[PDB]
């Protein structure tokens, strides 16, 4: 499974 | 036997060819099991392995939602990166993300990673401690600041040390017959007279899994100077590889090929005869 | 940007055996960016239905793709892989060699 949380933008 | 799970993400802007492309693929060891292609029709995460097929709608709906979120983040990043480097929205650009984890032979966490790249070059990456970042340049410094302030690290570390590892294990049993297998290389040697003074000996390895392997050439029992081809996929879940040496005619028996693979009880020694 | 030129391997899935249907493979790798043209030729004309694996990359960020199509090996039928990429002055053609 992918990471669950939202990924911070750069 | 060590194991791992990896996700590879590709984000590609294409000015004059529509909206950004987004591709995600997932691997367990050397076997892929999932994919997402923003150009595909389903717009969902898809099974690329028989053993993952038996996952329920709960799983697929969830994975689809995440990969979509991933996609959106990269969509934003593409523009942001343009700004950091002062690039016009006419040039084509690529972003790459890679994360996953490693387990030892005991199936316990060894190591996790989160590597990010822009136009084929390192951008920012998560240090081994899963607590700090390495910025490739000054641009990535600003991102490093952001992510520190947002505590991205601890978020990833939680995933990498836990969920990632737990699911790698789950996949390993669900795909026992596939993933927990070793296919011993089928071997053979071919002699081909190229010139009148020189002939080529090629050592073959086929239908082996996993991909790790080592092929060595020895003359009189001594290592050799040799064409070693990058290990290639057969297309049926196994891998191929050959090693060749250019030997003077008549001196063929002086040469021995040595094959080692974890599917073999012990190394093999092939000679042309 | 480190423009990387694609490596090319043309081969079959199983050992080539005249009569037995097989799979013709073309494995491109170590290239960048990911835009790439890969065709399989039969006696000089390209083959119609050619499938490929999903896009993925190596530790150095270089890409790799497997193209394939069903085919029944015969002499004197000749196959090759045509690969066009940005780092290439002109399309590179590699003849298939069961001989390898």
């Amino acid at each position: 499974t992918l990471a669950c949380f939202v990924l911070a933008a750069v | 036997g060590s194991h791992s799970m990896r996700y590879f993400f590709t984000s590609v802007s294409r000015p004059g060819r529509g909206e950004p492309r987004f591709i995600a693929v997932g691997y367990v060891d050397d076997t892929q099991f999932v994919r997402f292609d923003s150009d595909a029709a389903s717009q969902r995460m898809e099974p690329r392995a028989p053993w993952i097929e038996q996952e329920g709608p709960e799983y697929w709906d969830g994975e689809t939602r995440k990969v979509k979120a991933h996609s959106q983040t990269h969509r934003v990043d593409l523009g942001t990166l343009r700004g950091y480097y002062n690039q016009s929205e006419a040039g084509s650009h690529t972003v790459q993300r890679m994360y996953g984890c490693d387990v030892g032979s005991d199936w316990r966490f060894l190591r996790g990673y989160h590597q990010y790249a822009y136009d084929g070059k390192d951008y920012i990456a998560l240090k081994e401690d899963l607590r700090s970042w390495t910025a490739a340049d000054m641009a990535a410094q600003t991102t490093k600041h952001k992510w520190e302030a947002a505590h991205v690290a601890e978020q990833l570390r939680a995933y990498l040390e836990g969920t990632c590892v737990e699911w790698l294990r789950r996949y390993l049993e669900n795909g026992k017959e596939t993933l927990q297998r070793t296919d011993a290389p089928k071997t053979h040697m071919t002699h081909h007279a190229v010139s009148d003074h020189e002939a080529t000996l090629r050592c073959w390895a086929l239908s082996f899994y996993p991909a790790e392997i080592t092929l060595t050439w020895q003359r009189d029992g001594e290592d050799q100077t040799t064409e070693l081809v990058e290990t290639r996929p057969a297309g049926d879940g196994t891998f191929q590889k050959w090693a060749a040496v250019v030997v003077p005619s008549g001196q063929e028996q002086r040469y021995t090929c040595h094959v080692q693979h974890e599917g073999l009880p012990k190394p093999l020694t092939l000679r042309w005869e | 940007m480190i423009q990387r030129t694609p490596k090319i391997q043309v081969y079959s899935r199983h050992p080539a055996e005249n009569g037995k249907s097989n799979f013709l493979n073309c494995y491109v790798s170590g290239f960048h960016p990911s835009d790439i043209e890969v065709d399989l030729l039969k006696n000089g004309e390209r083959i119609e239905k050619v499938e490929h694996s999903d896009l993925s990359f190596s530790k150095d960020w270089s890409f790799y793709l497997l193209y394939y199509t069903e085919f029944t090996p015969t002499e004197k039928d000749e196959y090759a892989c045509r690969v066009n990429h940005v780092t290439l002055s002109q399309p590179k053609i590699v003849k298939w060699d069961r001989d390898m």
